[PDB]
């Protein structure tokens, strides 16, 4: 599976591709 | 957070399911 330094929209895309229609949480430091 | 695992380093799909319903 893809884990190669995915960041922002690419990490949201990987988290969606694992989770599917179940739904997930996401966060980033500011 | 998930970016502090999958963007700073390499992670896993089982660490992605940690954030799933």
């Amino acid at each position: 599976f893809v884990n190669q330094h995915l960041c922002g929209s690419h990490l949201v895309e990987a988290l969606y591709l694992v989770c599917g229609e179940r739904g997930f949480f996401y966060t980033k430091p500011t | 957070g998930i970016v502090e695992q999958c963007c700073t380093s390499i992670c896993s799909l089982y660490q992605l399911e940690n954030y799933c319903n």
